[PDB]
């Protein structure tokens, strides 16, 4: 801090959201970015795009991690993705609903979709705590015959990931191009596969979080996650109530 | 012609883009029954014993 206000912050505006970032990010891309071409072969109806709705960034979770519980490779986030982000809004019975959130409003009226994602993670420690986090993404990880051996952070160091150093307190951005076994994903439970299950997003604890022995120091720290879609195309307009959502299955 | 005749067509969407009869996604074009009919199939299968011969 040398100015009256601390310093010059940097701004990342998309649609009507604006995200301040004071540090140099840490970026990676889960595979090569491309322009979809065979997706026109799958559906005769025009694919609808909602750039004002879906391009917008969205706050997803806040996960709390404490000094007393940081192993090596303790999972803060282990989620089917985008399934967990899109179905984040639950009613009293924990049944998701695509109606409230304006990014997810088109998932309500369509059957199939396709889009690229960008997950961005934020940690705001003070200067005197030191740790380290890894956030990696595994394409259709849940369907893999050994999915539960790949959760060690030694395995995540290989799949596309970002690192968040808590001593430096940087941002991190993980771009995820759409890749899947079929040119679209289902938005609801139809034709009886889970909806919108493209992979698994992990957040592990690469180096455990450490603070000073002083009593008033923070023993905890927050992690926040923002997500946004990019080339989102929806197809197959139906009624909102023609299909149902059931409460999601969790990973082991 | 009455077999293919289509009166008062109401079509909600455009037609679907073509894969050239599968040649886009697989390597070959399955456009014809005469090519399917040239893959061999069983015709007659029997046994013959001595004593029901000559």
């Amino acid at each position: 801090m040398d100015r009256p206000e601390g310093s010059e912050e940097r701004t990342v505006q998309t649609s009507n959201v604006v995200l301040g970032e004071t540090n140099i990010e840490s970026q990676d891309i889960a595979s090569k970015e491309y322009s979809p071409t065979w997706d026109r072969l799958a559906s005769s109806e025009v694919s609808d795009e909602y750039p004002m709705l879906t391009d917008r960034w969205l706050f997803w979770k806040s996960v709390k991690w404490e000094v007393n519980d940081s192993a090596f490779g303790k999972m803060l986030v282990q989620e089917k993705f985008p399934q967990s982000w899109v179905q984040m809004d639950v009613n009293v019975n924990n049944i998701p609903r695509y109606t409230n959130i304006p990014n997810f409003i088109p998932f309500n009226i369509h059957q199939y979709m396709r889009a690229d994602f960008e997950v961005k993670i934020y940690v705001n420690p003070n200067d005197f705590v030191s740790g380290w986090l890894i956030m990696a993404f595994l394409y259709q990880g849940s369907e893999m015959f050994d999915y539960k051996l790949r959760r060690n952070p030694a395995a995540l160091m290989q799949m596309p990931h970002v690192l968040v150093n808590v001593g430096a307190a940087n941002e991190a951005t993980l771009k995820i191009p759409y890749r899947y076994v079929r040119p679209f994903m289902r938005c609801k439970d139809i034709l009886r596969t889970e909806p919108l299950n493209m992979g698994v997003l992990f957040v592990e604890v690469l180096i455990p979080f450490r603070t000073s022995a002083a009593s008033s120091a923070p023993k905890s720290l927050d992690v926040s996650l923002f997500v946004k879609m990019t080339n989102a195309k929806f197809t197959g307009m139906v009624d909102g109530s023609i299909a149902l959502l059931s409460k999601p299955i969790a990973l082991p | 012609m009455e077999r293919t005749f289509t009166p008062n067509v109401m079509q909600p969407t455009p037609l679907l883009p073509t894969t050239n009869d599968g040649r886009v996604t697989f390597g070959e074009a399955f456009n014809d029954l005469k090519d399917l009919a040239r893959r061999y199939q069983l015709y007659w299968e029997g046994t013959i014993l001595e004593g029901n011969l000559r």
